[PDB]
RNA sequence: CUCCGAACGGUAAGAGCCUAGCAUGUAGA
RNA sequence: UGGUUUCUCUUCAGAUCGCAUAAAUCUUUCGCCUUUUACUAAAGAUUUCCGUGGAGAGGAACAACUCUG
């Protein structure tokens, strides 16, 4: 993939390379999946779930494992490697495991409520076995 | 009858596997005398004898257009829309060399991108000649590596329009 | 020189200046340059009559102003 | 009846339909194949004709401007060497081409207009896309294309020509555009509609 | 009515620009009316004869 | 004319009539137009091994 | 003929070799050609070397219209495959450009009730 | 001298037969 | 005295709010005109759209760097 940028990236990134590009084919190989099996939106799903450990690598690189730079930081975020929403969310202690950032829109649901996947399994009921459909799961 | 031979199978690239072909090469192929007398029943051990008895590669010809038999039995094959087993049982098979050329056409049409450089590729070294029907309705001798590597090259095919997803240079820096 | 005009459905309709000894296939060539499409892939027709790709527009005695009913192969 | 308006023409149009009242169009076509194989049959022991036997055909021949089948063919008995292809007026003609067995000759007429008077331009125009890109129904080898304008009147022909054939065709053509018992009732009904 | 016009006008329908323009308007005027009655197509270019 | 013999009718087109017999009211549960695809290792491969057995 | 398959076979297959071969390298020639007029201008001589023509695919060959004839362009939908019809010098009098157009009394542009435009371009 | 027009006013009118690309996503026991 | 930003929503805009500039409508004018819409541009004022300006309200990022005084 093009970085776009072409701007001599810094020390660390030859570090998290083959890491990132594994997460990254991975998620072009599930954006070339068919729409079979899925029934209306679960072929969305790997979509996110790929999204979301795209963030999480960042993420414990830099705040749980601090062992990238925050050079190298700014320039992962500004290329694509992480939304900055996404890190955002996650800074915050009621939010560290969130499942997608459009579950978190108080104005998605019809109800004007959050959706299943920020609801914890001890607060809910007994017998759910329920997914989110917009953010993918718990 | 002439919207889909599957119910609910696969799907093309892009679209439908009917609508493959451009509207205005299918509308005419839809109503011909080789295509009536093969669409009322068409199955996929009679894919294999409707396509060994023809030999001739080519589309449309004439004034009004008159789609061939290489044409016609590529429709009904992306009408069908076989196992990928069953359409690499085609292009290996050296029974006929226009039975390895329907196969090429139903490859390059509706097959991935490292699929169809990684079947084509034997078909280069085939040395075999062919009939092609020109545009006067003439026939006009054609190798069998001239077919392949028209297959590879820009889109100019009777009736066929399908890029892949790079060229041979750019896949080269990704895979082999 | 005639300037056939080749007056097809649907808004296209243009101008196409051509010999009186030039070929048809010489034709469809300036109708497809100001067209858009194929030449390869033009039929022209006056009602169901398909014209050939070998015969000269001295032939049909295609004047001036005889405009032709385009249609897509 | 095959005769092409142009516009709407409210005048025009019903005047073309009083003079092509009944099936008389249809049978102007079937006058003109019956008077050439008559002529063919008076002259078939000398042309080295085996037997003119032209079949039939859609009735709709003459209606139908995209096809032209075979209508009024003739078998030659043997050893038939073929011309080269020229029209029903050219004397420099050439005999050496391929040699056949089975010839044809196709007559569609054609109302004609203004700036369609090159009959002779017409006949070649009509064989020659109807030759090799035809998808229709005819010989191979050769035919003949004797067209007949109803408009201008004129008489003319293209096509591979037989020895012998092309002062025979045209002595008929003028016994066939002139005098013929179809044609003279097309004429009195353009008078009767002038007065 | 153009006879009764150029007859009793003779020399003075040829030193006035603006009755030619009146002539020239009028008959292309009467050649569009004319040809309307025979179809409604707007013709392009009708014979003159 | 053509003559169906299933159908009871007769139609003029070639194609219409092989429509008439196959496709019509009476061609339901008379091989209809959903059909089924063959196996792709089993019936297909031996459909190519019996046109090379028979023509040669 | 199985040995002159073989070897027209192994002719086209070195011309496809060669065709590969000459598109990664057509490549490294456009650099290479961008290099070569950088270095024409800026140190081979002073308006003293061109080395070069007025190639251009399709010919300017042109005319002039007489007093009112329309404005015929060829349209700018293929003018990379330069085919002999285009070159023919599109100024001939069409439909009604035959006349001169100065024995007529004032102006006649249009006469079929249309003209919206008003002008005879000497302004 | 280089100012390049598009549609409507238009193909009818009918008899018997033949085949098709379409759409809805329910309460009920 | 104490905050650089960013996104949402509430007014008036008489500043080339726009250092540049579209379409439609209404009332009058010209050219063609053959039924009409698409037409040509001169005057004036009514909308829509591309946008913007000060001043209170709610979130996010170092608001703490300490900015003017």
């Amino acid at each position: 993939k093009v970085k776009r940028s072409r701007k001599a990236p810094p020390d660390g990134w030859e570090l998290i390379e083959p890491t990132l590009d594994e997460l990254d084919q991975k998620m072009r190989e599930a954006e070339t999946e068919p729409h079979e099996g899925k029934r209306k939106v679960e072929s969305l799903w790997p979509i996110f779930r790929i999204h979301h450990q795209k963030t999480r690598y960042i993420f414990d690189l830099f705040y749980k494992r601090k062992a990238i730079s925050r050079e190298l930081y700014e320039y992962c975020i500004k290329e694509g490697y992480a939304d900055k929403n996404l890190i955002a969310k996650w800074k915050k202690q009621g939010y560290e495991n969130l499942c997608c950032l459009r579950c978190i829109q108080t104005r998605d649901t019809n109800f004007g409520t959050n959706c299943i996947c920020r609801v914890p399994k001890s607060k809910l009921e007994v017998g759910r076995i329920i997914e989110c459909t917009h953010c993918g799961c718990r | 009858m002439a919207n889909r031979t599957v119910k609910d199978a696969h799907s093309i690239h892009g679209t439908n596997p009917q609508y493959l072909v451009e509207k205005i090469i299918r509308t005419r192929i839809y109503e011909s005398k080789y295509w009536k007398e093969e669409c009322f029943g068409l199955t996929a051990e009679l894919v294999v004898d409707k396509a060994m008895e023809l030999r001739f590669v080519g589309g449309v010809y004439g004034g009004n257009i008159k789609p061939t038999p290489f044409l016609c039995l590529t429709l009904k094959m992306l009408q069908i829309q076989p196992e990928k087993d069953i359409i690499v049982e085609f292009i290996k098979n050296e029974d006929f060399k226009y039975v390895r050329m329907l196969g090429a056409l139903y490859m390059r049409l509706t097959g991935t991108a490292i699929d169809c450089y990684k079947y084509l590729e034997p078909l280069y070294n085939d040395y075999r000649k062919i009939k092609s029907q020109n545009r006067n309705g003439e026939f006009e001798l054609m190798h069998v590596d001239e077919f392949i590597d028209e297959l590879l090259h820009s889109e100019r095919v009777c009736d066929i329009i399908l890029p892949r997803l790079q060229k041979r240079y750019v896949l080269e820096e990704a895979e082999q | 020189m005639i300037e056939v005009v080749c007056n097809d459905r649907l808004g296209k309709k243009v101008r196409v200046k051509c010999n009186t000894d030039d070929t048809i296939g010489d034709l469809k060539k300036l109708i497809a340059a100001q067209t858009g499409t194929r030449w390869n892939k033009i039929v022209l027709k006056k009602w169901y009559t398909i014209f050939k790709d070998h015969v000269s527009l001295g032939d049909y005695e295609i004047h001036d102003g005889m405009n032709l009913e385009l249609y897509y192969q | 009846t095959g005769i092409f308006m142009h516009g709407k023409i409210p005048t025009l149009k019903i005047s073309l339909i009083q003079i092509f009242r009944a099936h008389l169009w249809q049978k102007i076509h079937e006058s003109i194949v019956m008077d050439l194989c008559q002529v063919f049959d008076q002259e078939l022991d000398a042309l080295e004709i085996e037997t003119v036997q032209k079949e039939t055909i859609h009735p709709r021949k003459s209606y139908k401007m995209n096809s032209s089948c075979a209508d009024i063919l003739l078998f030659a008995s043997y050893k038939w060497n073929v011309s080269r292809p020229s029209l029903l007026a050219d004397s420099k003609d050439v005999m050496d081409s391929t040699t056949t067995q089975k010839y044809w000759i196709d007559i569609q007429l054609r109302w004609g207009d203004y700036d369609s008077h090159d009959i002779e331009r017409y006949a070649r125009a009509k064989f020659l896309d109807y030759t090799t890109d035809n998808m229709s129904i005819y010989p191979s080898p050769t035919g003949v294309l004797i067209a007949i304008d109803l408009a201008y009147n004129l008489h003319s022909a293209y096509g591979n020509w037989f020895p012998g054939s092309k002062p025979l065709i045209q002595q008929a053509m003028a016994k066939i555009m002139k005098a013929n018992p179809a044609l003279y009732v097309l004429r009195e009904r353009i008078r009767k509609g002038l007065q | 009515a153009l006879i009764g016009l150029m007859t009793y006008f003779r020399e003075a329908v040829v030193n006035t620009q603006e009755l030619l323009d009146l002539l020239v308007k009028c008959e292309n005027k009467i050649q569009t009316r004319i040809k309307i009655g025979l179809n409604s197509k707007m013709p392009s270019r009708f014979p003159p004869v | 004319g053509y003559y169906c013999n299933v159908c009871d009718c007769v139609v003029k087109d070639s194609i219409n009539f092989l429509d008439h017999i196959n496709g019509k009211k009476h061609q339901r549960n008379l091989g209809m137009s959903m059909r089924v695809e063959r196996s792709t290792l089993d019936q297909v491969k031996k459909r190519f091994e019996v046109n090379k057995k028979k023509m040669e | 003929n199985d040995e002159e398959e073989y070897e027209a076979w192994k002719v086209r297959e070195l011309k496809r070799i060669k065709r590969d071969r000459e598109d990664r390298e057509a490549l490294e020639k456009e650099k290479a050609e961008i290099e070569r007029m950088r270095n024409l201008t800026e140190e081979e001589r002073r308006a003293e070397l061109r080395a070069n023509g007025k190639v251009i695919t399709n010919k300017a060959v042109k005319g002039k219209y007489k007093f009112l004839q329309k404005y015929y362009h060829r349209g700018a939908f293929f003018m990379d495959e330069d085919e002999e019809v285009y070159k023919r010098d599109f100024s001939a009098p069409t439909l009604e450009d035959h006349f001169n157009k100065t024995i007529l009394p004032k102006v006649m542009q249009v006469k079929n009730f249309g003209r919206s435009g008003r002008t005879k371009y000497t302004h």
